[PDB]
RNA sequence: AAAAAUGG
RNA sequence: GUCGAAGGUGGGACAAAUGAUUGGGGUGAAGUCGUAACAAGGUAGCCGUAUCGGAAGGUGCGGCUGGAUC
RNA sequence: CUGCAUUAGCUAGUUGGUAAGGUAACGGCUUACCAAGGCAACGAUGCAUAGCCGACCUGAGAGGGUGAUCGGCCACACUGGAACUGAGACACGGUCCAGACUCCUACGGGAGGCAGCAGUAGGGAAUCUUCCGCAAUGGGCGAAAGCCUGACGGAGCAACGCCGCGUGAGUGAUGAAGGUCUUCGGAUCGUAAAACUCUGUUAUUAGGGAAGAACAUAUGUGUAAGUAACUGUGCACAUCUUGACGGUACCUAAUCAGAAAGCCACGGCUAACUACGUGCCAGCAGCCGCGGUAAUACGUAGGUGGCAAGCGUUAUCCGGAAUUAUUGGGCGUAAAGCGCGCGUAGGCGGUUUUUUAAGUCUGAUGUGAAAGCCCACGGCUCAACCGUGGAGGGUCAUUGGAAACUGGAAAACUUGAGUGCAGAAGAGGAAAGUGGAAUUCCAUGUGUAGCGGUGAAAUGCGCAGAGAUAUGGAGGAACACCAGUGGCGAAGGCGACUUUCUGGUCUGUAACUGACGCUGAUGUGCGAAAGCGUGGGGAUCAAACAGGAUUAGAUACCCUGGUAGUCCACGCCGUAAACGAUGAGUGCUAAGUGUUAGGGGGCCCCUUAGUGCUGCAGCUAACGCAUUAAGCACUCCGCCUGGGGAGUA
RNA sequence: UAAGGAACUCGGCAAAAUGACCCCGUAACUUCGGGAGAAGGGGUGCUCUUUAGGGUUAACGCCCAGAAGAGCCGCAGUGAAUAGGCCCAAGCGACUGUUUAUCAAAAACACAGGUCUCUGCUAAACCGUAAGGUGAUGUAUAGGGGCUGACGCCUGCCCGGU
């Protein structure tokens, strides 16, 4: 890891070299992928890396960022109270998950009635589903 | 100890006019005197005299006040000291307020003001400023 | 003080300390060492970039990167501007210039210098967000 | 002269 | 032949980097436990010292008023 | 002429001498012998950093910061050592050796060193073209013509800086159209625009075209020295010839407002406000902060402000900052008086006379390069710029004068400081001895159903006879009443009485010494309580600990016990809100009133030294202080420089 | 004993290596004694010249013992023999000592120090049926027994059971 500078440097000048050599760095596996006409080419790419740049590189299949989702629907209840003194802490809701069209994206809908949700929380229990969604329930 | 009687009788001179006394009685020494004398004569004080008793004698000064009670010395200031001696050229010679006061000061042709200092073209140990 | 006590103990004042430590040091690779040379900006790499929450009572997602200077002295640097076209790896020109709110955050990112692209639509002020003028 | 906590 | 650079060997000195692990420090949120201080803060508080206790702290000895209703 | 003591010891050719050698030269420069010297708290040694200066930036100044360009000096030439040649080198483009590194080789051997001018790679936020010429100045050789000179003189590139001039000037209400806002009246961009008139800085084209050029040499004429004379030599006057820049600057004539305006800011500081969009998001921000639906703070628009070929941002220095205070601050409560003595060095020091002239003051002379800052003048059309002449800059050096003050010398004085003599009080200290009250325990007599404790209880003790009560015994510790902002001590502290040893303080004389003084870094001692070591002692009280209560819990407060300790001797520890949160010494500045120890004069007056209260002037942010200052002054010391991190590593 | 040098082996077992004297020099740590012969280096024969001394004597003489210089020889000069290998760490026991005569020398025993406990003297404890003895011709700063085991810092809670 001591040489990463000099490895984003190599790959910048090998870039400038070669149009036809790509790196870029992959947001979601933050992992640096190199793009090439072919295994020759990456491979030439590679030990000139190794010995012209003194940049000693190990190269693989690129990780695949996968997704998660709900195959089946449930009415589920989230309860949090800590009162255990003074002002506490205190949250309730029922919420019916569903697995939406696939491409549809996340869709949130507030069927409160009677205000027993106040309407200024409501935005905050959208806001803790797209959390604790981003993080993965399964993988 | 003592270690300055010039700035202990300049100090005399201050409090005695602070409480507007008319009479003030310190230990005499010949510098003493002449700051008087030079007193008396730019007219910060009415009068000097000395008395030549037994020990050191002793300098009497009476006080000068204006009208209204107003107090003709408005301040006296130590300029050389036991602890940082301060010595000035002829050309370099202080006007105490703008030349409204005086500086005493001691020369080799006598302690003198600053105006006789310029005049004669001399320096010294600035003694005391006093407007 | 006595001038006595002054004579033997002379004044000393207060040392000032830099506001912007990391561009007052280059690194001498042949002789592996620290230099002390006064620059007005540094390149770095941007080793992580993302966003920050203010500290109290401000609150936004403020754009920032994790940036290893030209002299190896890893900072976080500020984004100005409204968008950014930074990743990881990109290189960058910073100044000095901390924001109040981040905590960490002591420099700026020069925009329109280096990788960092303009800002988009920016019109007034454009110098400082390094836009061209549109004409 | 019994005991009576806490409150982004 | 004298002196003599560089080099070799040896035990020390100093400085910097790094090191499993570890100590306290700061910062961050609306975390957990209690409530020690500020009112006589509900045992006046604080200072040095000793010891004890999850924690704030408690207790002993001496000191201070920067405390003291009637 | 620089930082560090969280660097206090360094030095053995080291310090001196004798002799010799050596060098231009003196000298431990080197070598033999004799001695143990030499440096250092006035900072040696060590470590870190650094070319020095003229100057440059900043500041009202005092000061603070810097050491590009240009000039002076020093040092170095891939790293280290050495000499030869030479007047001069231990020599950038010279030699030899070693080392690292390039290139050639036939492998035996050779060549080389851009921190010269361009340029390359690399590093960097970042810094120029592999140019013309010796025509000017200067240098090397030569008698000279002359040759060499990347010094230098000039072009190219860069708003990098300063300075100068542009991007038009005049009339123009008819307030055109259009943008923005609007109370829908209009307001504003606006004399701005358009149209008319003019000008050519500048630009384009065509002509003329400097100075920088002195010359040297050559050629005639003379004139000075010397020669018999001559050539020659020097000088004077004369004549032809020499320019890279460059046909550049500049001047003249013609054509056109036509090619030539951008940057930041508009909440306060701080000159400049409205609309729309967004909605604690997006974003801004130097600091205070601005943004959650009607934002002069975000983004855009119009308008406005400040500048203008620049305008902003960032970095660094000085200023503002009196925020290290010499000028020019402070330490009762804001940060800051060591817990307190005894004292060394240093600092400072009472009155008079004579003398000296180191400090001080005043002249003369030399010097402080040039350039630069400043003043004046002159030259580029002005300015920047250039030149000339002044002015200034020293803590500088020699030399002549003055004598008040500081310093040196000599001599006198008694007020400060001590000594003598007469008194006074004291829980001042150390060591023995003797008492009385009470607590505890123990032994007896009487006597019985509790005692003890709490808010209430319980634990506990008692019925095996407690507690209560009477007599005696053992032992330890502290000394009721007197007792009081009373006393003593440097502080910590010191309270029964007696004896022994011993310290200090106050009052009154003025015999005596005659400034012997004050402060005090470093040192050296004392220093509450707790604590530690050895040995002793052990009543009471009581950390820890154990029960009993209280409580949601109660590792507490309350109750019952209880070990260390509390006590003693000798050592150690060295800290406290060790406090008046107020260093010591000295003098001066209204008063009223109590008290302790004295003294003098008639219950009263005066006075010395303490100890309290109230209270002017003055001081203080205020509270307050106020002859026992926190006032007015002088000397010395200690200490402070936002909070936290941290009295930590 | 070529080259190698722990690759051997459970293990450097054995062997090799060091070894004398003089000189220089010598670390962490420490209870301040030590560690230390730490370590790590230099010298060592013979001849001649010059030259400071000490002991014994009237002196001569005899004996001891240095210093400087210049030379000579060999592969090598404490030329043979005899004469420490050293260093960095960890466990255990403080240390010197004692032990399974004849398979165990140790970390076991002892130890100075600590603590508990008994014992008032015809002591307690111990030998003996007793007499008589040890203890001790001692007397609580003494004597016997138990446990621990230098020194430093310390040694908590439980008395229901025995
Ligand atoms: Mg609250
Ligand atoms: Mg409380
Ligand atoms: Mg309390
Ligand atoms: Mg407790
Ligand atoms: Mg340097
Ligand atoms: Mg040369
Ligand atoms: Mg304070
Ligand atoms: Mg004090
Ligand atoms: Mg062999
Ligand atoms: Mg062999
Ligand atoms: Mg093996
Ligand atoms: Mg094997
Ligand atoms: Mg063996
Ligand atoms: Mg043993
Ligand atoms: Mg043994
Ligand atoms: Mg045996
Ligand atoms: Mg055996
Ligand atoms: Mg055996
Ligand atoms: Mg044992
Ligand atoms: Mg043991």
């Amino acid at each position: 890891k001591a040489d990463q500078d000099k490895m984003t440097q190599a790959l910048v000048k090998l870039q400038e070299e070669d149009p036809t050599f790509h790196a870029h760095t992959d947001e979601e596996t933050g992992q640096v992928i190199i793009g090439g006409m072919g295994e020759l080419h990456l491979d030439i790419l590679v030990d000139r890396m190794k010995k012209e740049f003194n940049v000693e590189c190990n190269v693989g299949a690129p990780m695949v960022s996968y997704r998660e989702t709900f195959k089946s629907s449930a009415q589920v209840q989230g309860k949090f109270s800590r009162q255990s003194g003074g002002r506490g802490q205190y949250g309730d809701v029922h919420i019916e998950f569903t697995p939406n069209e696939t491409g549809a994206g996340f869709e949130f809908e507030n069927a409160i009635v009677g205000g027993v949700v106040p309407r200024e929380y409501i935005p905050s229990v959208e806001a803790g589903l797209k959390d604790a969604m981003e993080n993965g329930v399964l993988a | 100890t003592m270690t300055d009687p010039i700035a202990d009788m300049l100090t005399r001179v201050r409090n005695a006019n602070m409480v507007r006394h008319e009479k003030l009685e310190l230990p005499a020494s010949n510098i003493k005197k002449e700051i008087a004398e030079i007193l008396k004569s730019e007219g910060f004080i009415k009068n000097v005299e000395y008395v030549e008793d037994d020990k050191q004698g002793v300098l009497r000064l009476f006080l000068k006040y204006g009208q209204n009670d107003e107090r003709v010395i408005t301040g006296l200031k130590r300029i050389s000291k036991p602890g940082l001696r301060v010595y000035a050229k002829a050309s370099e010679m202080p006007k105490v307020l703008n030349g409204l006061g005086i500086a005493l000061v001691s020369t080799s042709e006598g302690v003198i003001t600053d105006k006789e200092a310029r005049k004669r073209n001399v320096g010294g140990e600035i003694i005391a400023y006093v407007w | 003080p006595t001038i006595n006590q002054l004579v033997r103990k002379p004044r000393q004042s207060k040392i000032k300390k830099s506001d912007s430590p990391a561009l007052n040091k280059g690194f001498n690779s042949k002789k592996k060492k620290f230099t002390d040379l006064n620059s007005p900006q540094k390149r770095g790499v941007c080793t992580r970039v993302g966003t920050m929450t203010p500290k109290k009572p401000n609150s936004a997602l403020r754009k920032y990167a994790r940036v290893r200077l030209s002299n190896n002295i890893e900072i976080n640097a500020y984004i100005p501007g409204i968008g950014h076209n930074l990743q990881e790896h990109s290189v960058v020109l910073v100044r000095g210039g901390r924001v109040k709110d981040l905590p960490g955050v002591r420099y700026h990112i020069v925009r329109g210098a280096l990788d960092t692209s303009g800002v988009d639509g920016r019109r007034q002020g454009r110098s400082l967000y390094g836009t061209k003028k549109p004409k």
